[PDB]
């Protein structure tokens, strides 16, 4: 039951959104810049959006991390990775059982692996409701690397609600490379395929931000200061 | 109020505290025996530009193998000091090493990047701990050369803190993937010169820097303390993880969420904890405070006097003088009679009195006292009146009361020398 | 005398930073004593021109009582009145009408109130009990005999 | 407050003198001026009498003014309003170092000081002050300060009814002005409001460093030995004490403005409510024919019953 | 007034507090308070 003014790189509220709504027709998978911090969400059906490859110039020559799933469990490895035009998931649509998961090609030079708790995961094609909803920020601090996570059931058509989700510290990592160029991995369905799925991509910015933490310890509201003289009065 | 003579009044003095009775350090059960005898004390060293970031967690730290001894060359702590470096449980603490000639230690700083140290190897300003150096010119060094180990002195900017690059880049100036040794196309890459009779800025160093990353977790690296129990309602001292201080201890009523650790309240004071073997504690450490303020009658009439505990509910009091806990604590004195009410608090040495009088010495809310007796308050004369119509009081005989008045005009006309 | 040079200049940097905050704080509360001791002042100047140079009819700013009179003496560093004041303490209990109905219109005595119908015989002053005689001097005419409480015959 | 606790910063506190006793000699004084100030606007009777329960004096009625026994509070409903009007910003227990001591004279003191003020008001005579009493019915009383205003007495007896009416109006639209409205109850919420920032503001400068390591006690003295802590301990002692006399000071100052508004005070309820004062514009806006005071949180609410004439015609002369 | 301009001379600032917002608030605390004189003082009529 306070307010608390914090400086930390946080997403500005109503700013812009870099949507890649992918189809059978229309392939998103390009590099992105990094770029101080992004924000990540992903309406899914049964977790396609496993994947996320962090690097510096995307080819051998460049240290970069890969946070993946193996449909059982959280594998993080960082080590100089021979980074194709197209790594995949195939993923098979009667049964989803990853054969060819092909994208550990070559490893020298490695220093880090990680690979955390095992916990339940699905893999294979469904449709209906946008029931799954990740909400991400990786983001980049004094060298680490941080990991946030945080869930909302959602039935939207095909854009982002509007509403507060508040996120929760799972990861942080020691790594200490020059993350500059990313991308993500999605799943080839089996001639490739997705479903009516997209997700999305926002950047960060070091603002100062008013918190609205209730009595029982949870933000139920938040203001920008930078966006608005009005926000800037509330955050005053 | 240095005299010998004093008036009648409630006279301000000095301010009572119940001194901790108790100890209560609170580690986690995790005892283990550290890897520092083998990353301290290794064979194999890193390059520079590959400088190695080991985890050391889930640990009891000693803390006593970098001061007991000479070996060490340059031991010299930035966020920390020495002696009481076993006071504090960390969280993942990591140990970065490299190994660099007798000159680049000077360049081992928060701040002054200057000439290797800036490509290579960077380090914060806030985030801390010490940083270890010694000598192997016993080891490393050879006079007929020792062309094995290697770092960077050609990139294209500076490096943000904690970030490390291996990539072996034909450097140019506009990007430009070279065939060396072309015109302005050279190699980042330079050997070291570790020889033996050469002079001491040549000689090999190994440069260890333990970042020390301060309580991002339920803590696990620890020193070599004893956990003891815990006493709840009663004012003790404290050693949690990363948190001292004097406290009264007391089950709480929170909503604790389970990443988490510490509980400050809504104006940035600590107030409620959670202890390191499952259990989510308050902490009011105001174990009690305030201020005594002696009621005397006068010194010509009487000379037996009454304190008055401010801000204590005559509990902590009677608890804290006869088990003889305060800081005010006298020779003489003692606890027969206790007022308590109108929360202004304690009063020794009182007594009710339901025959209310016209309030001689301002005891706090409402209760006044004189003589020695603390009843509430005479408000007046109570009165009530004869309220019909037409009967009137004229006054029919008067006087004449000449009533003095005082008025201040014109205090002391002071003057400062404010060079003497 | 146990010092050289510019390590004793930190020590003495020390010193008049202190004795300066100190001086500095004394200046700021005797500036504030003297905002209050002008307001006393201020007092002090109005009630000897409003008390002493005359008679100020204001309640309860003089003295206490009616304020009579008002004498000045000199203090140390300050004054000290002596209000004469008028303290009327005796009551009697004495019955009222608020009106006079003589010839069927009604009466009003001076606006100076407590017509003394102490069955139906004077009319007095506020405060000092003195009885004067109903008469056209001591009343007035007004309306008629309709907005009345008490009742008062034979104003001659 | 300086100097959260341990014991060697106490060493280090003494060595800046007696300020500590400066400051608690100050605040000590100013909480005794403050007990003055609200015993010299309120307790100015000493014959304090009895409400007399009948509270209907020619339609004048007392309602909501004067308290009611049949309701657990011994206040009246206009001072229940003002007290729930204004909002804040066992014995409590915080290491601030700072508190709030309690009032000497009682919340219900008050109400019956303020209820013995306006029973004297209504019943006891206008010789109120000088004396006792002098048990005048009331009309007789507004009778009376028909004079003090140039008008007849013919006004009152053969408007009874009418100014009744008017006044107990009056008192119900003050009873409307009052609950469902805002900002003019402004002064008091402004002492409220100025006193919270100021202690908010000192304890927002207990989390701020001064140019040390970091801006807290006991958790420095984990990773500091010895002269080079006291370094860092001396820059928080002297911050943290620039900070409290800088409170110190502007109490004080507000203070002095806080007693220039009660001498203020304790003038209008010995002018305005203890007789009748004929200087213009000062008790009320009108020719202010009676007074009324009401206690309130951290104040005092009069209720000037003034008097307003709004016709006109055109006599020649 | 306080530290002309650079960049770090103001870190150097913000790590004395939030003195520079409380000399705000008393300054405009005082310009309101002679705005409330002005008005006092001049503003008793009405009907001009």
């Amino acid at each position: 039951d306070t307010l608390y003014l914090t400086q930390d790189l946080f997403l500005p509220f109503y700013s812009n959104v870099t949507g890649f709504h992918t189809i059978n027709h229309t392939f998103g998978n390009p590099v992105i810049p990094f770029k101080d911090g992004i924000y990540f969400a992903a309406t899914e059906k049964s977790n396609v959006v496993r994947g996320w490859v962090f690097g510096s110039t995307m080819n051998n020559k460049s240290q970069s991390v890969i946070i993946i799933n193996n449909s059982t469990n959280v594998v993080i490895r960082a080590c100089n990775f021979e980074l194709c035009d197209n790594p995949f998931f195939a993923v098979s649509k009667p049964m989803g059982t990853q054969t060819h998961t092909m994208i550990f090609d070559n490893a020298f030079n490695c220093t880090f692996e990680y690979i955390s708790d095992a916990f339940s995961l699905d893999v294979s094609e469904k449709s209906g409701n946008f029931k799954h909803l990740r909400e991400f920020v990786f983001k980049n601090k004094d060298g680490f690397l941080y990991v946030y996570k945080g869930y909302q059931p959602i039935d939207v058509v095909r854009d982002l609600p509007s509403g507060f989700n508040t996120l929760k510290p799972i990861f942080k990592l020691p790594l200490g490379i020059n993350i500059t160029n990313f991308r993500a991995i999605l799943t080839a369905f089996s001639i490739w395929g997705t479903s009516a799925a997209a997700y999305f991509v926002g950047y960060l910015k070091p603002t100062t931000f008013m918190l609205k933490y209730d009595e029982n310890g949870t933000i139920t509201d938040a203001v920008d200061c930078s966006q608005n003289p009005l926000a800037e009065l509330k955050c005053s | 109020v240095k005299s010998f003579e004093i008036d009648k009044g409630i006279y301000q003095t000095s301010n009572f505290r119940v001194v901790p009775s108790g100890d209560v350090v609170r580690f986690p059960n995790i005892t283990n025996l550290c890897p520092f005898g083998e990353v301290f004390n290794a064979t194999k060293f890193p390059s520079v530009y590959a400088w190695e970031r080991k985890k050391i967690s889930n640990c009891v730290a000693d803390y006593s193998v970098l001061y007991n001894s000479t070996f060490f060359s340059t031991f010299k702590c930035y966020g920390v000091s020495a002696t009481k470096l076993n006071d504090l449980c960390f969280s993942n603490v990591y140990a970065d090493s490299f190994v660099v000639k007798g000159d680049d230690v000077r360049q081992i700083a928060p701040g002054q990047t200057g000439v290797i140290a800036d490509y290579n190897y960077k380090l914060p300003d806030d985030f801390m701990g010490c940083v270890l150096a010694w000598n192997t010119r016993n080891i490393d060094a050879t006079s007929t050369g020792n062309y094995n180990y290697k770092y960077r002195y050609l990139r294209h900017g500076k490096l943000r803190p904690f970030e490390r690059d291996i990539s072996n880049v034909p450097f140019s100036p506009d990007g430009k993937p070279c065939t060396p040794p072309a015109l302005n196309c050279y190699w980042p890459l330079n050997d070291y010169g570790f020889y033996t009779t050469t002079g001491i800025g040549y000689q090999p160093y190994r440069v260890v820097v333990l970042s020390f990353e301060l309580l991002n977790a339920p803590a696990t690296v620890c020193g070599p303390k004893l956990s003891t129990d815990l006493i709840k309602n009663q004012c003790v001292n404290f050693n949690f993880n990363g948190l001292t201080g004097t406290g009264v201890l007391t089950p709480s009523s929170k909503r604790f969420q389970p990443f988490q650790q510490f509980g400050r309240d809504v104006s940035d004071f600590t107030d409620s904890v959670r202890d390191p073997k499952t259990s989510e504690i308050l902490d009011i450490s105001p174990c009690s405070f305030g201020g005594v303020s002696v009621i005397t009658p006068g010194t010509n009439a009487s000379s037996e006097v009454a304190v008055l505990y401010q801000d204590v509910n005559c509990t902590d009091v009677s608890t804290a003088i006869h088990a003889d806990q305060l800081t005010p604590a006298w020779r003489i004195y003692s606890t027969g009679n206790n007022v308590f009410q109108t929360q202004a608090g304690c009063l020794i040495g009182a007594e009710h009195v339901d025959t209310s009088y016209e309030c001689d010495i301002p005891i706090g809310a409402g209760i006044c006292a004189s003589y020695i007796v603390a009843y509430t308050m005479s408000l007046g004369a109570d009165s009530s009146i004869a309220y019909s119509n037409n009967t009137i009081a004229i006054p029919t005989n008067f006087s004449i009361s000449i009533t003095t008045e005082v008025m201040p005009v014109s205090m002391a006309k002071t003057s400062v020398d404010c060079n003497m | 005398s146990r010092l050289d040079k510019v390590e004793a200049e930190v020590q003495i940097d020390r010193l008049i930073t202190g004795r300066l905050q100190s001086l500095q704080t004394y200046v700021t509360q005797q500036l504030i004593r003297a905002a209050e001791i002008r307001a006393s002042a201020n007092l002090a100047a109005t009630k000897m021109s409003e008390c002493v140079l005359g008679q100020s009819k204001r309640v309860d700013f003089c003295g206490k009582g009616y304020h009579l009179m008002s004498f000045p003496q000199a203090a140390p560093h300050g004054v000290v009145f002596l209000h004469v004041t008028y303290v009327p303490s005796q009551e009697r209990n004495f019955t009222t009408a608020p009106a006079i109905c003589h010839e069927g219109k009604a009466y009003f005595p001076r606006e100076g109130v407590f017509v003394f119908n102490g069955t139906s015989w004077f009319i007095t002053q506020r405060n000092f009990f003195s009885p004067q005689i109903i008469t056209t001097d001591n009343t007035f005419v007004s309306g008629n005999c309709d907005v009345v409480i008490g009742i008062i015959n034979n104003t001659v | 407050y300086i100097c959260g606790d341990s014991t060697e910063c106490a060493n280090l506190l003494l060595q800046y003198g007696s300020f500590c006793t400066q400051l608690n000699r100050a605040l000590s004084g100013i909480a005794a001026e403050q007990d003055r100030n609200t015993r010299e606007v309120f307790a100015q009777v000493k014959q304090m009498y009895k409400t007399p329960t009948l509270k209907y004096f020619g339609g004048f009625n007392f309602s909501q003014i004067l308290p009611d026994p049949l309701k657990p509070t011994k206040r009246s409903f206009i001072e229940d309003l003002l007290f729930n009007k204004v909002t804040l910003a066992i014995c409590a227990q915080k290491f601030n170092g700072l508190t709030v001591l309690p009032p000497l004279l009682t919340d219900d003191m008050i109400a019956a000081y303020t209820a013995a003020l306006v029973s004297g008001t209504a019943t006891a005579g206008w010789t109120f002050g000088a004396g006792a009493a002098l048990q005048i019915p009331f009309a007789m009383q507004m009778a009376y300060r028909f004079n003090g205003i140039g008008v007849t007495q013919n006004v009152l007896y053969e408007n009874q009814k009418q100014i009744a009416n008017q006044f107990n109006k009056a008192i119900s639209q003050i009873q409307e002005s009052l609950t469902t409205t805002s900002t003019a109850l402004g002064k008091l919420q402004d002492v409220v409001n100025q006193n919270a920032q100021a202690l908010n503001t000192l304890v927002k400068q207990l989390s701020s460093n001064f140019g040390a390591i970091s801006s807290v006690l006991n958790d420095i003295l984990s990773r500091l030995d010895k002269v080079e802590a006291e370094v860092q301990i001396d820059r928080l002692i002297t911050g943290r004490l620039q900070s409290l006399q800088t409170y110190v000071t502007q109490q004080l100052i507000r203070a002095a403005e806080i007693r220039a508004s009660a001498n203020l005070a304790a003038t209008k309820m010995s002018e305005c409510v203890l007789g009748q004062s004929k200087r213009v514009d000062f008790c009320g806006k009108g020719y202010h024919l009676m007074s009324f005071p009401q206690a309130a949180p951290h104040g005092v609410v009069f209720l000037h019953v003034t008097y307003v004439p709004s016709q006109e015609r055109n006599f020649t002369t």
